[PDB]
C-alpha cells in the first residue's frame, strides 16, 4: 500500500529520528494501560496491577522494544508486507489466538506516542501519511488467520 | 461507564485546555479530513481549504459542546439530548466515524500538553470520550 | 440508552422465553464454541465436548443472569455489579468476544421463536444485550 | 478459504433448498431496521421510516434479491473470493465509500436469519461453516479497497 513518493521520503525521514528503546516502551506501555484486558496476554510480565508497575516494567521496555523494530522492517518494505509478516501473522493467529482488533489499537496508540514526542513537527498531513502505514501492517498480520 | 476517578481526571484535564478548546477542535477536525478522507462525505457544503473559516467556525461549535458535558458527566444523555437528536436522527452519521474524531482530538492534546498528556489521563479522556460518542449515536426516541 | 419501548420490547420478548433460558444460554455457547475458536482460550478447565455436562450447566448460569437484568433493566450497574467485577477486573475477558455470544445468542432465538423474532424484536434485544456487554466490561473501580 | 471436503459438501446442500427471494429480502430489511444508520445509503428508495414500511418495500425485496444472488456466487467459488468480488469491491469502496464494518453485519443477518427459516436443520456445526463461508465474501469484499 504505497503512499506517494513525496510522502514516503518524508515517512522514512521521520524514522531516521525514531528513538526505538523509549518510543516501543511507551506504546505498550500504554496499550497495557488504555485497554487494560490485554494484560491478559502477557502475565509472565509480572506485576502490571497499575500505570507505574507497567511503566517501570522491564519486560515490557523489552517487548516495546522489538515490536517497534518489527514496525521499522515494515517502513521500509511497504511493498512485501504481507511476506515480511507472514511468520508473525502465523505466531499471533492459530498460536496466540489474538483477536486482529487489537493490531488496530496498538497502530493508534504508536501514533498518538509519535505526535506527543515530535510536537509540531508531527503535522496533520504526516500523521496522515503515518495511518496508512500503520493499517497496512495491522492487514498484512492478519492475512494468514483463516 | 465513567468511574470515581475517570470523573475528578477528566474534569481536570479539561480545565488545563482551558481556553483553547475552540482552537483543538478545529485543529483535530482538520487530522481527521486529511488522514481520513471518507469523512469528507458528511461536509459537501463546506470549505475543507486548509485555512478554512468554516472549520475554525466548526471548530469551535465541536469544543464547545465538549466543555458542555465535562460539566454534567453525571448525565450525559440529559445534555446532549439535543445533538443525540442531530447526529442520530437527522445526519444519520456512521459511529464509526466518532473513533476516528475521538482519535484525531487525543492526537491535538498530545501535541499541545505533552507533559500533562500522563497515561492514566490518556485512560480517563479515552473513556470519557467514548461515553459522548455512545449518546450522540443512541436512537432512544 | 435503552428507549420506552425498547424495554416493553425486551420484558414481553424474555417472557415468551420463559423456562428454556437455562437451555438457550448453553446451545448458544455451543455455537460460539464451534464458529469461534478463539474463545474456547478462556475454558481451558472445561470438557468442551459436544454432549458436556459442564457447558449445560455454565449455559444455565448465564441465561439466569440475564433474567436477572430484564427485571432491572432501569439500574443494570446496579444489578450486575458483581458480574461486571468477575469478566472486568478478574477475568479481563475481550470485550470483542462480547459481541459473538451475543450473536450466537440472537441466533439460538431465530432457530426457537421463528414467529416472535419480529424484526422490532430484533432491534431491541440487540440493543438490550449491547448495554449488558458495555455494564460487564467496565471497570468502574 | 476452504472449509473441508464433509463440511463443504453439506454447505452447498443447504443452498439448494434457500429461497432467494425472501431470504435476501428479509436479510436487507433485518439491517435497515437493527442497524437504522444503513438507511442512509438507501434513500432513493422511498420510505423506510418504520420497520412496516421497509419489510413491504419493494425495491428493498428486489435489491435484497440481487445480494443473496451474488453470495450464491460466493458459495460456489469459494476458491477466487477475491477475484469473483473484484469489481464489487471497487463499487463498494471507491465509489460509495461504504465502511467494511458493515459487511461484517449484514453477513451476520443473513446467517441469523437462516437459522430462523431452517430451525433444528441449521445445526450449530453447519452454522460454523456457514460463518467462515460468510467471513471470506466479507473480506474480498474489503480487498480491493486502498
Ligand atoms: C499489531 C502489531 C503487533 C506487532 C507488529 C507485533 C509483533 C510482535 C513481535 C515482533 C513479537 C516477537 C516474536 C519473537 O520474538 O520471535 C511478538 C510477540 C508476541 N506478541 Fe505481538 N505484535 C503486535 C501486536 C500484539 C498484540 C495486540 C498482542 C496482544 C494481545 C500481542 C501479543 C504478543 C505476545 C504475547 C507475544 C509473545 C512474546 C514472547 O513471549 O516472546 N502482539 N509480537
Ligand atoms: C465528539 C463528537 C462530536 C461532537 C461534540 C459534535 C458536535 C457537533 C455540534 C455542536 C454540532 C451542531 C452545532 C450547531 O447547531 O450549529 C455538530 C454538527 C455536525 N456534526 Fe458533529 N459532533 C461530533 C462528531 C461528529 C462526527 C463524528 C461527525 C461525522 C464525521 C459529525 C458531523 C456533523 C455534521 C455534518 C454537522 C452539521 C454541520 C452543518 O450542516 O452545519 N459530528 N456537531
Ligand atoms: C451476556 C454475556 C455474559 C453473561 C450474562 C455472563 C455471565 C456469567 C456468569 C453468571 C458467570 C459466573 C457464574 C458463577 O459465579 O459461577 C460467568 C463466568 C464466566 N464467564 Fe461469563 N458471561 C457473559 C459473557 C462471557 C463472555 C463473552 C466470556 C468470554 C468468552 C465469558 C467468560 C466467562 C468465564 C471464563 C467465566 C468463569 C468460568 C469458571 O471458571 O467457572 N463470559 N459468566
Ligand atoms: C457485504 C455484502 C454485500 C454484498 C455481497 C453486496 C452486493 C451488492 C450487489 C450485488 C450490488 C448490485 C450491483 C449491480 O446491480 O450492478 C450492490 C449494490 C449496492 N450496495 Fe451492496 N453489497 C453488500 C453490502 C452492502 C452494504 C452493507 C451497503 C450499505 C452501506 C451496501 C450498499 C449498496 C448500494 C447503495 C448499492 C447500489 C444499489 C443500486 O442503486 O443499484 N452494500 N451491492
Amino acid at each position: 500500500v504505497q503512499l506517494s513518493g513525496e510522502e514516503k521520503a518524508a515517512v522514512l525521514a521521520l524514522w531516521d529520528k525514531v528513538n526505538e528503546e523509549e518510543v516501543g516502551g511507551e506504546a505498550l506501555g500504554r496499550l497495557l494501560v488504555v485497554y487494560p484486558w490485554t494484560q491478559r496476554f502477557f502475565d509472565s510480565f509480572g506485576d502490571l496491577s497499575n500505570p507505574g508497575a507497567v511503566m517501570g516494567n522491564p519486560k515490557v521496555k523489552a517487548h516495546g522494544k522489538k515490536v517497534l523494530h518489527s514496525f521499522g522492517e515494515g517502513v521500509h518494505h511497504l511493498d512485501n508486507l504481507k511476506g515480511t509478516f507472514a511468520a508473525l501473522s502465523e505466531l499471533h493467529c492459530d498460536k496466540l489466538h489474538v483477536d486482529p482488533e487489537n493490531f488496530r489499537l496498538l497502530g493508534n496508540v504508536l501514533v498518538v506516542v509519535l505526535a506527543r514526542h515530535f510536537g509540531k513537527d508531527f503535522t496533520p498531513e504526516l500523521q496522515a501519511s503515518y495511518q496508512k502505514v500503520v493499517a497496512g501492517v495491522a492487514n498484512a498480520l492478519a492475512h494468514k488467520y483463516h | 461507564v465513567l468511574s470515581a476517578a475517570d470523573k475528578t481526571n477528566v474534569k481536570a484535564a479539561w480545565s488545563k485546555v482551558g481556553g483553547h478548546a475552540g482552537e483543538y477542535g478545529a485543529e483535530a477536525l482538520e487530522r481527521m479530513f486529511l488522514g481520513f478522507p471518507t469523512t469528507k462525505t458528511y461536509f459537501p457544503h463546506f470549505d475543507l481549504s486548509h485555512g478554512s473559516a468554516q472549520v475554525k467556525a466548526h471548530g469551535k461549535k465541536v469544543g464547545d459542546a465538549l466543555t458542555l458535558a465535562v460539566g454534567h458527566l453525571d448525565d450525559l444523555p440529559g445534555a446532549l439530548s439535543d445533538l443525540s437528536n442531530l447526529h442520530a436522527h437527522k445526519l444519520r452519521v456512521d459511529p464509526v466515524n466518532f473513533k476516528l474524531l475521538s482519535h484525531c482530538l487525543l492526537s491535538t492534546l498530545a501535541v499541545h500538553l505533552p507533559n500533562d498528556f500522563t497515561p492514566a489521563v490518556h485512560a480517563s479522556l479515552d473513556k470519557f470520550l467514548s461515553s459522548v460518542s455512545t449518546v450522540l449515536t443512541s436512537k432512544y426516541r
